[PDB]
């Protein structure tokens, strides 16, 4: 298990640790999280008390550097460091856990929320979506705005998604018009699957990073991401089977983590009861459509 | 965005636009079949794009071999107007081709603008006015061609005759609308209004009579009369 220490907690600030989180009082003795699996990425998320305005935090990696947090009382965050120095990262650590001032990454053992809700995000990826390569963990906050979002304003702050846009010349081939609109299997298969994913995998990925950014920062950009990737395979008559049962699992944990307050503001009506009642998929997402009707029927 | 009210006058103005209605792409009649059943055959169709400035009529007929074989025949209907118009527009050169093309129907939008991602500059508009060019299959002349027609074929026409040379296009689009409304609220009525003088003819070249100035203004007021009669016919005023 992994730690990232903390200088100090100089402004009271809710702090996120994947999907838990916990209340640190200003100027409290927090000296950091502890005992952080090894084998995920993991996202350590802020609001601060005094303005809830800028959600914000850090997607990182701790097989990737030794990582800690200190708070810059100019730029008025917590900012995620990296110590090369191991040695002193030991001694850092060493300390604080003595002391304990730390607060345990609390996964309970049948517990695989996390593990479902990252099983295809790899830090590589993200740091292609998130363009800051000087460090190796990356910023994300609520208000970054996404590359598709800019073309309808600052470039190095934005959100690199792969731009989906089904009324796009990428999406439609000529001849094809009505076709291959009304039936989006060759963008999902040949443009976006073969030719700019590889795989499914790298597609699942950064669906589901779209969805943490969504739901942890209110990112807007990230949720109209979430939901064009979703569209795009319920959209498509020809999907491939295997694709479409881990699809299910995937939204079923989004769903089943989902505060179920957010639901209003993170879930797009259109989109889901589309792909849930309407579209070439809407009896093969056995699982998401039962957790969806169980807890969001107002949506449906 | 969409067309209406406010902004009627932009039809007249020196943009190149059109006008998409597909109302009679797609007809059909419905008849018993042997065993009790119901069944369509259908017909003869016809795309009505029109520049509402010159009267310049691109009348694009459907035939009813391009449906052989087909499914979902209402759903294809919309994409092969949307097909005919895009290659409608990249027939024209450029300086022709229409920097606005404004479909009569919301569910032409999204065909036409797919069938339209070349020219990104051309924007694809709805309108909320009601207009009447599906009564354009009762024009004769119009409704005689389409069902001759034995293959694919466009024909052009001038809707407004030569009625340019004396009024403007508002006059004009504004004298064609109400004709084709009289045509689609009572047919009869309004072609025996049309023609019920023999003295007056329809040219070779024309696809309506020779009326002058004072007799369009007669024909005019009878036509409203015929609209206004219809009305209280209906809904019983
Ligand atoms: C600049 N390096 S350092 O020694 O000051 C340092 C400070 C704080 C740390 O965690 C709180 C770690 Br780890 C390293």
């Amino acid at each position: 298990m992994n730690t990232v220490p903390f200088t100090s907690a100089p402004i009271e600030v809710t702090i996120g640790i994947d999907q838990y989180s916990f209340n640190v009082k200003e100027n409290q003795p927090f000296h950091g999280i502890k005992d952080i699996p090894i084998g995920h990425v993991h996202v350590i998320h802020f609001q601060h008390a005094d303005n809830s305005s800028m959600r914000y935090g850090y997607w990182f990696d701790c097989r990737m550097g030794n990582f800690y947090i200190q708070y810059d009382p100019k730029d008025g965050l917590y900012k995620m460091m990296e110590e090369r120095d191991g040695a002193k990262f030991e001694n850092i650590v060493h300390n604080f856990k003595e002391r304990q001032m730390m607060v345990s990454y609390p996964k309970i053992d049948e517990d695989d929320t996390w593990y479902n809700l990252t099983e295809f995000v790899q830090m590589d990826k993200i740091r292609k979506i998130v363009r800051k390569d000087e460090n190796q963990f990356s910023y994300v906050d609520s208000s970054m705005t996404t590359v598709q979002e800019n073309e309808l304003s600052d470039p190095a702050h934005s959100l690199n998604y792969t731009v989906i846009n089904f009324k796009s010349r990428e999406a439609i081939r000529p001849g094809h018009e009505m076709e291959d609109f009304l039936d989006k299997s060759y963008y999902l298969n040949t443009v976006m699957l073969q030719g700019i994913f590889k795989n499914s995998s790298n597609y699942f990925g950064e669906l589901q990073f779209a969805f943490l950014n969504a739901m942890f920062f209110g990112n807007y950009g990230s949720s109209l991401q979430w939901h064009a990737m979703i569209e795009l395979i319920c959209s498509s008559a020809t999907v491939p089977k295997h694709m479409l049962d881990k699809l299910d699992e995937i939204l079923y944990y989004q769903i089943k983590t989902l505060p179920e307050q957010y639901s209003d503001i993170l879930l797009n009506e259109r989109v889901w009861n589309i792909c849930l009642y309407s579209s070439f998929q809407k009896n093969s997402l056995h699982n998401t459509e039962k957790i969806m009707e169980n807890k969001y029927p107002e949506l449906l | 965005g969409a067309m209406n009210s406010s902004n009627y006058a932009e039809l007249f103005n020196n943009d190149i636009k059109l006008f998409v209605d597909d109302t009679n792409v797609y007809r059909v009649t419905v008849h018993k079949t042997f065993e009790g059943n119901v069944a369509t055959k259908a017909i003869n169709g016809c795309i009505f794009t029109l520049n509402p400035k010159t009267g310049h009529l691109f009348l694009k007929i459907i035939h009813t071999s391009v449906w052989a074989g087909q499914k979902r025949l209402s759903q294809l209907a919309k994409w092969k107007t949307a097909e005919e118009v895009s290659a409608l527009v990249r027939s024209l050169p450029k300086e022709e081709q229409p920097k606005q093309i404004i479909v009569t129907r919301k569910a032409m939008l999204d065909p036409l603008e797919v069938h339209m991602l070349d020219f990104p500059n051309i924007a694809i508009r709805p309108t909320e006015l009601r207009l009447p060019f599906s009564a354009a299959m009762s024009i004769d002349k119009l409704s005689d061609v389409v069902m001759k027609a034995t293959e694919p074929q466009m024909v052009l026409f001038n809707i407004y005759d030569d009625w340019l040379d004396r009024i403007s296009s508002y006059t004009a689009f504004s004298r064609l609308t109400l004709l084709l409304r009289a045509l689609k609220t009572n047919e009869e009525s309004a072609k025996m209004i049309l023609l019920s003088d023999p003295t007056i003819t329809i040219k070779s070249y024309h696809l309506w009579p020779s009326f002058t100035d004072e007799q369009w203004i007669t024909i005019e007021s009878q036509m409203r009369d015929l609209i206004l009669t219809e009305y209280g016919r209906k809904y019983n005023v």
